[PDB]
């Protein structure tokens, strides 16, 4: 019938010491097909090799696995053979292998510690995926701050993924920020600061509220004050806010003063409920030339003398821009053979939505002039119908183009932000495509997802079959993930549209996932295109902490209880909150384990490896245009399949038309007794196949927070990070 | 570099003038690193700005010459390396590699600018430095010499005497001992045999309207392939037979003949590539411990 | 006044291209090299954008 | 090159950054030769005059 089709998908940056997948696409007659990669070390002699029978229409991945390599970072030439019992096809490029580091972090049992206590750590090491790796470090100490390290251990091998360790520290030590450091094989090292000094357990905190962002149009501004104490009662004393605007006319050296105006308010801190005061911003000056706002809140607390302090919103943001209207769903591309529809926010200062408001889209090189309104959500569904030239702006306003108020004064801090936006046309030799509407979003996990596509087949199947197909990949962290298809009986002779997809956002799928998909036509013919879906930042494993409840009185039996896998190890963490009611932890959350990770998300091709440029030079003797004149030659600048798969961050290999068939430049030249407080627990446990469940000891006269953090792991289904159950 | 080579083979050299050239090496070294490109490719200008594209017979050039100058003083791999996967960029699945015409005159280049000559030259370069014939540029471009000198043998014509000469010496360094010696018949069948030596030339004359003086896009390339046709007969794995030797012997007094007074050869290539040839036939024949012949 | 001139060329197809001047004999040229010169309405003149 | 001495002497160097400055260390003794005088001298500038 038509030309046969094969089609193979792999990442450019490759990890190695590990397994990564990679697609095979086969269709249309001469199906005896057999597939071969193989990825070569160039300099020297390396080659690994992988085969894979093929068939029709079938969309397999393979998943290869990579040892460790000499050198840290290399390249690679990978050759894939494709050999049909009467066809071949051979094509090469340059991927790019690393021998990657694993994400290894260090978490502490306090953030802060007094002279002569045990500082009681533990090391973490882990892979791309979340599966707990054991693994022999070459080295892991603690540092004292002159560089005279305080401790060192060599050598020591991970077995359930972690490894916990102590260290006495003495009854005069140095003072100041101290510091753990691990060093892994591969040279690298890692840093997790912790601190020594003196300190006295605080038995409350002060919590103020202000607005988190401050702008230029206030006159006024709400302030309150309200602390938190043991089981977070109310605490009565006296409180002395210190709201004010900082970096002031003055010099700032040796004989002036940073410090811009302030404003100090004296409050009788009640038996019953938290102070409140409304303060008024004219003496603060919000404009031009003063800068940002630093709230120091210091609450006195009676019959102690304890006076405690509180940095807050120093960044409101006095910004000159008001009425920042918005965006939300504005694609990046468009089509000449399609109404797109963008769908936009408006929003101002702080951040809440306006209401019925006029507001202009304007559309440049499509001539759309419109009027539309802000809506209880502030949001406006603009669509135009595209039939123009390459290149689309577009823009929308509330104000017009000039800052209404005393723009250029050089005396003035007003503005008002104005929507931009450029759109780009996909190439299309076939005239026919395919545009997703996506969800682009905050998109949330353990759950399914429908997303929409958009298919104007301009003719379809010229002779072809009956029978079309889409093939669509869900992938992530770099690499892969999910993968799947989809088809239908075309219409005879037209260009259907729509077609949804169903898929599943259980896990295994970074905090960008980033779906792409494409139609092939037995023409030798392929469209496709891409979408953004901003996972949760949510883990594979759940994990859950509970406890036997919350009950005053020393009485040791409480309990403390925690869900994971039915075969797995937890680190838990129940920390006395007093020096974490004083200082807080560091970064630990699963947004931390996330961004740890090593390049979140993989968008276009690494730095060393430049392209795979063609030959298809189509220059003309000259452009041959019959009419008004004739015309010279110039570059085009449009997106396309091969800049999809690009910024999609990985590469193929096929035959179709995918690249721009762009033209090789012109040749010519010229009842008590105190235990241990600041702590509580500090252990691993085995859970069973129905949740493990502890016995915890309730200590006495250490009436603070007692946060209880779970770091849970698991071969099978990874790590888990729950909640701070509080048994105060 | 090849003059350094020429000079230590045989072993008329001494350590004043050796550390001027060394001087100049590492002088001309840094002045070429002056006009490499980004990714690793080289151009007549280049650097300072980014509004052209590299030449591939260059870089070429400049690979052999960096792996000479690694032979003898310090280099960096890294540029070499990058030059490979440049080349590697530029070649294509059946077809050979490109020309990326971006020079500026040629007479620096003693070839005709043919693709098959160009590939041929490239992947010469590629074999000099030690490299597998396994690997896969090599393989690729094995097949491209396999495919043209069979087109050119079975014609009549196929340029008649460049193509081949570069092609027996590809053939001589990957292992086809027995394409070598078929192309190396067809060479000798098209002999221009002298008094005392042999030799070749271009079709005799060249057939089209051609010359009026200065080798206009023709710069004659004599001395480069009779010394290309060299180092392919003194190429084997054990070690080169007698015969080889003989005809060797014969091109080479024809080169030795052909030198020039003022210095070199005819040009660059032709001088490069002869004191390479002579350089290898030195390393054979001439030996400085054997010094005990009896006739 | 004949300007034909677009926003961009216009030029579909593989690739877009920008605009020149072109080079060649018109019927208005014939009769200008001939010597005199007419009035008509029809397209003697090239559009010359 | 007293960074070359300090990491030999401590032990700590690998041959990768010894390649990097080895090349760092010839390009910039080339860039000083562009600057000496005939005699043998050293100025800011000199040659090219
Ligand atoms: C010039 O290049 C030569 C390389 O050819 C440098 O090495 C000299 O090279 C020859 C071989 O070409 C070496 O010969 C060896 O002798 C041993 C016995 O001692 C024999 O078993 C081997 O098979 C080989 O024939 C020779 O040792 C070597 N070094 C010398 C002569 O000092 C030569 O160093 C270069 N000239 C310079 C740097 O001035
Ligand atoms: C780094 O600098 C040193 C010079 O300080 C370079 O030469 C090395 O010098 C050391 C002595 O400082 C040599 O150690 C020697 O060991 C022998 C016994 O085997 C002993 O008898 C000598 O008294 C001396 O202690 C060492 O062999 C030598 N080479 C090394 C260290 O590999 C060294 O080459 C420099 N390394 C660089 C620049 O990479
Ligand atoms: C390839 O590399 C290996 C690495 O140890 C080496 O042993 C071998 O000699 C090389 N050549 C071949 C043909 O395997
Ligand atoms: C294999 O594909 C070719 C290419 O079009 C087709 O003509 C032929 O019918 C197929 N079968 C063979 C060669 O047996
Ligand atoms: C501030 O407090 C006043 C009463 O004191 C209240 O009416 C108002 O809603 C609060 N919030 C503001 C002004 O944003
Ligand atoms: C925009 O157009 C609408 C009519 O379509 C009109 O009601 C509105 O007033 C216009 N804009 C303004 C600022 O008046
Ligand atoms: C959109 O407007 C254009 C105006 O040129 C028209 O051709 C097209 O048919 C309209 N869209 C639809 C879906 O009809």
């Amino acid at each position: 019938s038509g030309k046969p089709q094969y089609m193979v998908l792999v990442p450019s940056l490759l990890h190695t010491e590990t397994t990564e997948k990679g697609c095979v696409l086969l269709s249309y007659l001469n199906e005896t097909v057999t597939v071969s990669a193989s990825l070569e070390s160039v300099r020297g002699n390396r080659s690994l090799f992988t085969d894979l029978e093929a068939e029709n229409d079938v969309l397999h991945c393979v998943a290869f696995a990579v040892p460790k390599s000499s050198s840290n970072e290399e390249v690679m030439f990978l050759t894939v053979q494709v050999k049909g019992p009467t066809q071949e096809f051979k094509k090469r490029t340059t991927v790019m292998v690393k021998n990657e580091d694993s994400l290894v972090f260090v978490q502490t049992d306090k953030s802060i510690y007094k002279p002569g206590q045990t500082v009681k750590f533990r090391v973490v090491s882990m892979d791309e995926n979340f599966h707990p790796l054991n693994e022999l470090i070459p080295l892991v100490y603690i540092q004292d701050p002159k560089g005279n390290r305080i401790a060192q251990w060599q050598s020591f091998q991970l077995e359930g993924g972690l490894k916990q360790f102590s260290f006495p520290l003495s009854s005069e030590p140095f003072q100041g920020s101290y510091k753990v450091v691990v060093q892994k094989k591969s040279g690298g090292r890692t840093e997790h600061p912790f601190t020594v000094e003196e300190f006295v357990l605080p038995k409350f905190e002060v919590q103020v509220t202000v607005p988190k962002i401050i702008t230029i149009l206030e006159e006024e501004m709400n302030v309150s004050v309200c602390g938190l104490y043991t089981y977070g009662k109310p605490v009565p004393g006296h409180v002395t806010v210190s709201i004010c605007r900082k970096y002031s006319d003055a010099s700032d050296c040796h004989g002036e003063d940073s410090q811009a105006f302030c404003e100090k308010f004296s409050g009788q801190l009640n038996s019953h409920g938290c102070f409140y005061q409304q303060v008024k911003t004219k003496v603060f000056q919000l404009k031009r030339k003063e800068y940002e706002m630093k709230l120091h809140t210091e609450a006195q607390i009676q019959e102690e003398g304890t006076v405690v302090e509180l940095t807050g919103r120093q960044s409101s943001e006095i910004t000159r821009t008001i009425t920042k209207l918005s965006f939300v769903k504005v694609d990046s591309h468009f089509r000449q053979g399609i109404p797109f529809f963008g769908q936009v926010r408006l929003v101002d200062g702080k951040g809440v939505p306006i209401p019925n408001k006029v507001i202009f889209i304007r559309g440049n090189e499509a001539n759309y002039y419109s009027n539309a309104t802000t809506d209880e959500h502030g949001l406006v569904q603009f669509s135009i119908n595209t039939t123009n030239v390459m290149g689309t702006s577009l823009t929308v306003r509330v104000n017009y183009k000039d800052r209404s108020p005393c723009y250029g004064y050089q005396w003035v801090s007003e503005e008002h932000e104005e929507a931009h936006h450029t759109a780009y046309l996909v190439f299309s030799p076939s005239k026919s495509f395919v545009h997703l509407e996506p969800m682009s979003h905050e998109l949330p996990c353990g759950h399914t997802q429908t997303v929409q596509a958009h298919y104007i087949l301009n003719g379809g199947t010229l002779l072809g079959l009956k029978k079309l197909s889409f093939y669509y990949l869900i992938m992530a962290k770099g690499g892969i993930v999910r993968t799947g298809t989809h088809g239908l009986l075309v219409k005879q002779e037209d260009m259907k549209g729509h077609f949804s997809i169903s898929i599943p956002v259980k896990s295994d799928i970074a905090p960008v996932a980033r779906l792409l998909i494409y139609a092939v036509l037995p023409t030798g013919d392929v469209i496709g295109d891409s979408a953004k879906y901003d996972v949760e930042n949510c883990l594979a494993n759940k994990v859950d902490l509970s406890f036997s409840p919350s009950q005053s009185l020393p009485a040791s039996h409480a309990h403390l209880r925690v869900t994971a896998a039915p075969q797995s190890v937890c680190a838990l963490r129940a920390v006395d909150q007093s020096v974490l009611l004083m200082k807080p932890d560091a970064e630990l959350s699963a947004s931390s384990v996330y961004n740890l990770l090593p390049e979140k998300d993989l968008t276009g091709f690494p730095g060393p490896l430049n392209d795979q440029d063609n030959e298809d030079c189509i220059n003309r003797h000259n452009v041959y245009i019959n009419g008004i004149t004739y015309t010279p030659v110039s570059s085009t600048n449009e997106k396309d399949m091969y800049s999809f798969l690009e910024d999609m961050g990985l590469k193929a290999f096929t035959n179709s038309k995918i690249r721009k068939p762009k033209m090789c430049p012109q040749l010519q030249q010229y009842t008590v007794r105190k235990y241990f407080p600041e702590t509580w627990i500090w252990d691993l446990v085995v859970v069973n196949s129905a949740g493990v469940a502890e016995v915890g000891v309730t200590v006495p006269d250490t009436i603070t927070e007692w946060k209880a953090g779970a770091f849970c792991l698991s071969e099978d289904a990874g790590l888990g990070i729950s909640s701070t159950a509080s048994l105060r | 570099i090849y003059v350094l080579d020429y000079l230590n083979e045989t072993q008329q050299l001494t350590p004043e003038i050796k550390s001027k050239a060394i001087g100049y090496l590492n002088t001309g070294y840094q002045r070429q690193l002056n006009y490499k490109h980004y990714d690793g490719s080289y151009s007549t200008f280049g650097e300072r700005y980014g509004r052209n594209q590299g030449n591939t017979w260059l870089t070429a050039f400049v690979l052999k010459t960096f792996a000479q100058a690694r032979a003898y003083i310090f280099i960096d791999e890294a540029h070499i390396t990058q030059a490979l996967i440049w080349l590697s960029q530029r070649q294509k699945d059946n077809g050979c590699f490109r020309s990326s015409g971006s020079l500026l005159n040629n007479a620096i280049k003693g070839g005709v600018e043919d693709e098959v000559t160009l590939s041929a030259y490239i992947t010469i370069a590629l074999l000099e430095i030690p490299l597998t014939v396994t690997h896969p540029v090599v393989r690729n471009a094995l097949f491209c010499l396999e495919s043209a000198w069979k087109t050119a043998q079975e014609g009549d014509h196929g340029s008649h005497v460049y193509t081949k000469a570069l092609l027996a010496y590809a053939f001589a360094l990957a292992g086809n001992q027995d394409k070598r010696k078929e192309v190396l018949k067809s060479l000798n069948e098209e002999a221009v045999k002298k008094d005392n030596s042999v030799h070749w030339e271009r079709p005799q004359k060249p057939k089209a309207p051609v010359g009026h003086f200065y080798e206009p896009q023709a710069p004659s390339a004599e001395v480069e392939m009779t010394s290309y046709v060299l180092l392919a007969y003194l190429t084997a794995q054990p070690a080169p037979t007698s015969e080889d030797l003989t005809s060797a012997t014969n091109i080479v007094k024809w080169i030795t003949k052909q030198q020039n007074a003022q210095g070199g050869f005819s040009s660059t290539q032709d001088t490069v590539v002869a004191l390479h040839a002579l350089s290898k036939y030195g390393a054979a024949t001439f030996t400085r411990t054997g010094k005990a012949a009896q006739v």
